[PDB]
């Protein structure tokens, strides 16, 4: 097998060999010779993201490890999410333009360098409310909003025989 | 804009393309194509490698059936929506907030669009607001005074009714206001003289 | 034999009315299952955990692989958009005065708590407190619960301050006690009832949300959504791995093992058989996940609405923002979910009256306005319809139509004249 | 295999034989006897609805 073999603090009785796990497959082993215990998990594995704008505008791209500390992999950044390579940090918050995850998003700006930042839910707004205030509009704008809703798929289908066994 | 119509379309395409491209996979045989099978091996061995082709492309296919069994749930869904909001919005008037475009509802107007339907909500928005002291209630002659329809308001000097969601101040009489009570109970009345149009016409 | 309730005959007759004398301010409680766990599931890893043969007899499949995880993808962008669009329903983060002078009521139960860490209210910290590595990887939302929170203690305070304005455009503060009073007004009391019986809404009120704080803080067994949802998620993950366990034929469900004992000739049936199996397995996870995605995604385009038409404005649609006559409802997250307290006036004590369709004075029928004559018995009035409030009858509250010759079940009666 | 053979207006190159497809089925081929281009379409086919 292949995984990071631990000392471990699991109580092996002594007929006892190795462990399991859910998974019937085998996480902890008793070493042949000194009779102790090594824990085995697996080395790291995780998902590779590439954080990209348009390469119509840029050809720089940071990549997302997901879920993988910044120990076991310019700019490193340590999300929630994983390890964040190659986008520069900036205490800043904006609007989310390429979510990542944990409530940090990233996009490209300005000398223009791929940013990620914690999002902003919006503009802070206190009301200035009162017992006695009350706020009436003297004006009123008339909009006209696009609310675009899909109705219909297209109308396939497949000849089964032709696909399986075609003539 | 047009993103969650362009998407519908692409999701199908791509369904087919992967479809097609499943042709493409040995699935264990010698060869992707059917008719080389045929043509190189005796049926006593080529039916093996057609069980193989058989039985991947047979399971490809129900994926992508259930695929679009959900794909298709998915749209049939967006199409009640759909169906609602036309007979709510466009052929009347609806009170549902956000339901018929953000802001007050006035009228809509659908127009067609491929697969799919897009609406152009008006929608009546306030737009500048001012500061007015309120006060819940006004009592004229010990009897508490509530709008009929309105809300008491006052530039700091005099006090008005108004109608809630436009500026429109006119003098307290006793139209606009309707009479409950004594001047105890409620709480945040304010004193203020409420004209009454009958008086000087009795005078004349 | 299971019983439908009790047996409740009503008096019904031709001239009979019950109209109530008071009434009960209900919250009710409504949860609601907006997002499952995000979760990914690495096919090759999976399948074939490193090992060259075993990845090499899986790519004969094709794309059995880069599908599976396009349709996890998509989910987990679904679940992101399902949280969007419930919670980002205000442009502006809003917050509420430093005081507290709502009238009289008391959202000290509702509105954010500063001493603790993240500012989730009191019943939020309840709700939290009350719900609890093979190739499968779950990925964080992309709001996190302090982010929740900001947007439900925003939506909070625009209800609070501004009502339903703040959802239509510019928020503009108005007074509660006055807001309570456009409430009622819109669910046809006459606002000269909410002013009146200020102390006792406010008492009621205070009492309802403290009930609903005690009934979350007691019962386990409230939020049965969310955490059927946790758990059916997390039985299907554990039966994905278990399936890993599973000889579909082959002589050892390790992959070590085989490789380890037969030259790769042999060992690649084996492992041909092991394959399929194992694909046949994650391709019915994903098919569920699938299903039970959409299921949350309709729960969620139904906690929007609920949301949109609930809390951003109050809602005339019957039982859709609570049991009873809908003035408010109050928004709270909820661990992959949202749990509204939806404020209700609930007529509670009703009297018997005789009533009538009309009153003739003159030889012209009178009809009332907005309300419905009723007597003691003896003396006539017109009252508001989920109030008793008697007046007399006078020629402002009726309107005259015709004469008194085709109104069936018409009484009469002298209308009093300003 | 079966279609129906038309003349072509590929581009084919000395040495290319075969013009696949995007699922792997032979679409152009070159007449070994006379070196043109020469497609492959499927003869026809259809639902039959009643
Ligand atoms: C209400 O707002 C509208 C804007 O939506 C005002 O209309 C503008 O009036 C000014 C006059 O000073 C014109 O120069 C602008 O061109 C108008 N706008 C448009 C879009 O036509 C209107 O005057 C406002 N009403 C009040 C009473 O203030
Ligand atoms: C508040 O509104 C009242 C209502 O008009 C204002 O009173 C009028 O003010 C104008 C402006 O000078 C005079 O020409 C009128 O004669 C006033 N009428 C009455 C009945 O007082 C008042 O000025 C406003 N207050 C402020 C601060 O603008
Ligand atoms: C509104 O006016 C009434 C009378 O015009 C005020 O009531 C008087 O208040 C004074 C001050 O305490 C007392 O000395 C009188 O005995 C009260 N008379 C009556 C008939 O109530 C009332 O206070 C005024 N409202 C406000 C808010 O000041
Ligand atoms: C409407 O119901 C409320 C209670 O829900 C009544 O208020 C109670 O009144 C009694 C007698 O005055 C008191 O002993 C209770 O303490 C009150 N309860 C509360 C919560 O305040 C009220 O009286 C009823 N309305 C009418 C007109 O009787
Ligand atoms: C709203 O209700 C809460 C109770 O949940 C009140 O907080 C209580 O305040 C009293 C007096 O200050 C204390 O003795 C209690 O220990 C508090 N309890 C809790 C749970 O905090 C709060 O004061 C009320 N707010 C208003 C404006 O009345
Ligand atoms: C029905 O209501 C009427 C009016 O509310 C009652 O008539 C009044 O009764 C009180 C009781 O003492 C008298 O002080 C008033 O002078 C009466 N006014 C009129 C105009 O009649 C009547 O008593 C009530 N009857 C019943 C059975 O409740
Ligand atoms: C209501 O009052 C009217 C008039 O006061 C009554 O009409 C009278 O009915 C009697 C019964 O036959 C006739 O003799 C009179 O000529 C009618 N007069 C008028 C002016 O219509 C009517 O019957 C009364 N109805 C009730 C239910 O009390
Ligand atoms: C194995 O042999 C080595 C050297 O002969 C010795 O150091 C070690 O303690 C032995 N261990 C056991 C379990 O016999
Ligand atoms: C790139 O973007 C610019 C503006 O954003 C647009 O004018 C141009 O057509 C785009 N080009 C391509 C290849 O998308
Ligand atoms: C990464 O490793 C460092 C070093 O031990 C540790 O302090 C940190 O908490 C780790 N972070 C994660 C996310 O594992
Ligand atoms: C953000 O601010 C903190 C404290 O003000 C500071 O320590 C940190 O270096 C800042 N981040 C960057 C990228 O400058
Ligand atoms: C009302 O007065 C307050 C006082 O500070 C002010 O902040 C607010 O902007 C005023 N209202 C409007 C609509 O400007
Ligand atoms: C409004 O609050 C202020 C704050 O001190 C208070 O003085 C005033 O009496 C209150 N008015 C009402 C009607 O509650
Ligand atoms: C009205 O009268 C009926 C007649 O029996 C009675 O059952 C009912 O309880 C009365 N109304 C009330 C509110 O008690
Ligand atoms: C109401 O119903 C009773 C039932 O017996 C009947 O006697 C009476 O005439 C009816 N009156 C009207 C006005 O319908
Ligand atoms: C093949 O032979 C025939 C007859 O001998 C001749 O017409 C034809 O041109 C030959 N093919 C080529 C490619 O020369």
């Amino acid at each position: 097998g292949t995984g990071v073999l631990t000392e471990s603090n699991k109580k092996f009785l002594p007929f006892q060999q190795f462990g399991r796990d859910i998974a019937d497959t085998t996480d902890a082993v008793r070493d042949p010779q000194t009779l102790e215990i090594l824990d085995i998990t697996p080395c790291s594995f995780g998902g590779v993201s590439v954080i990209t704008p348009g390469t119509n505008t840029s050809n720089q791209v940071a990549v997302l490890y997901q879920g993988v500390n910044c120990t076991e992999v310019s700019n490193v950044f340590q999300t929630r999410a994983g390890c964040l390579i190659g986008a520069e940090h900036v205490n800043n918050s904006y609007e989310c333009d390429i979510p990542i995850g944990a409530g940090i998003c990233a996009s490209y700006q300005t000398s223009q360098s791929i940013i990620a930042y914690t999002m902003s839910l919006g503009v802070e707004n206190s009301v200035a409310y009162s017992n006695n205030s009350i706020a009436i509009p003297t004006n009123f704008t008339i909009s006209v909003t696009t609310e675009i809703l899909p109705v219909s798929m297209t109308k396939t289908s497949v000849d089964c025989t032709m696909y399986i066994c075609g003539d | 804009a047009l993103g969650k119509l362009q998407d519908v379309v692409n999701q199908n395409a791509q369904a087919l393309n992967t479809l097609v491209k499943q042709l493409s996979s040995n699935f264990g045989a010698i060869s992707s194509v059917l008719n080389d099978i045929l043509s190189r091996l005796d049926p006593p061995e080529a039916e093996v490698q057609i069980d193989r082709l058989i039985t991947g492309r047979l399971q490809s296919l129900q994926t992508y059936v259930t695929q679009q069994l959900i794909r298709a749930a998915e749209i049939r869904a967006s199409a009640n929506l759909a169906a609602t909001k036309m007979s709510e919005c466009v052929l009347g008037q609806s009170k549902r907030v956000d339901f018929c475009g953000k802001g007050y509802h006035l009228m809509s107007f659908p127009q067609s669009a491929p697969h799919g339907v897009v609406f152009l909500h008006v929608t009546y928005v306030p737009a500048q607001e001012k500061n007015f002291t309120t006060a819940p209630a006004i009592c004229h002659d010990g009897k508490a005074h509530f709008p009929r329809e309105g809300v008491f308001v006052s530039n700091g000097t005099h006090w008005f009714v108004t109608q809630r969601n436009f500026y429109e101040p006119q003098i307290i009489t006793t139209d606009n206001t309707f009479v409950s009570g004594n001047c105890d109970v409620v709480i945040g009345i304010v004193n203020n003289t409420v004209y009454d149009p009958l008086q000087p016409e009795l005078d004349s | 034999t299971m019983s439908l309730g009790v047996e409740n005959s009503v008096a019904y007759s031709n001239n009979s009315i019950a109209i109530p004398t008071n009434f009960t301010i209900s919250v009710t409680t409504e949860i609601l299952p907006v997002s499952m766990t995000k979760t990914s599931v690495d096919c090759t890893m999976y399948i074939c955990g490193d090992s060259t043969e075993c990845s090499n007899l899986l790519l004969q499949y094709g794309s059995f692989c880069t599908q599976l995880n396009r349709a996890l993808t998509g989910i987990a962008v679904e679940q992101d958009k399902n949280t969007q669009e419930v919670f980002a329903q205000v442009k502006q983060i809003y917050k509420t005065p430093p005081i507290k002078d709502f009238g009289g009521f008391n959202f000290s139960q509702i509105l954010p708590d500063p001493s603790k860490p993240s500012k989730r209210s009191f019943i939020e910290d309840l709700l939290f407190n009350k719900v609890t590595f093979n190739g499968l990887t779950v990925l964080p939302p992309l709001l996190t619960d302090e982010m929740i929170a900001q947007y439900t203690s925003a939506l909070l305070a625009g209800t609070i301050t501004s009502g339903w304005t703040f959802g239509a455009g510019a928020a503009l503060q108005i007074p509660f006690a006055m807001q309570m009073a456009y409430r009622f007004n819109g669910i046809g009391v006459t606002q000269n009832v909410l002013y009146e019986n200020q102390k006792l809404i406010a008492n009621q009120f205070n009492s309802a949300i403290g009930k609903i704080q005690d009934s979350l803080s007691s019962t386990a067994s409230a939020l049965g959504k969310l955490q059927d949802v946790v758990n059916q998620n997390a039985q299907a993950l554990n039966t994905l791995v278990k399936q890993l366990s599973s000889n579909f034929g082959a002589i050892s469900s390790v992959l070590n093992d085989i490789l380890s004992r037969l030259d790769p000739p042999e060992a690649e049936v084996q492992i041909d058989r092991l394959i399929t199996g194992r694909l046949q397995s994650l391709q019915t996870y994903v098919t569920q996940q699938l299903i039970r995605a959409a299921e949350i995604r309709a729960s969620a385009n139904l906690a929007a609405t609920k949301m949109s038409e609930c809390v951003l404005g109050q809602s005339k649609r019957v039982d859709f923002c609570g049991k009873g006559y809908h003035l408010m409802s109050f928004p709270q997250s909820a661990p992959h979910g949202v749990v509204f307290l939806h404020v209700t006036y609930v007529p509670a004590q009703e009297k018997n009256f005789t009533t009538a369709p009309a009153i003739c004075h003159d030889g012209k029928a009178h009809f009332p306005r907005e309300g419905v004559f009723v007597s003691n018995g003896t003396h006539w009035f017109v009252t508001q319809r989920n109030f008793y409030e008697p007046q007399i009858i006078t020629t402002d509250n009726t309107f005259v139509s015709g004469n008194c010759d085709v109104v069936i079940g018409i009484v009469n009666n002298t209308v009093y004249d300003p």
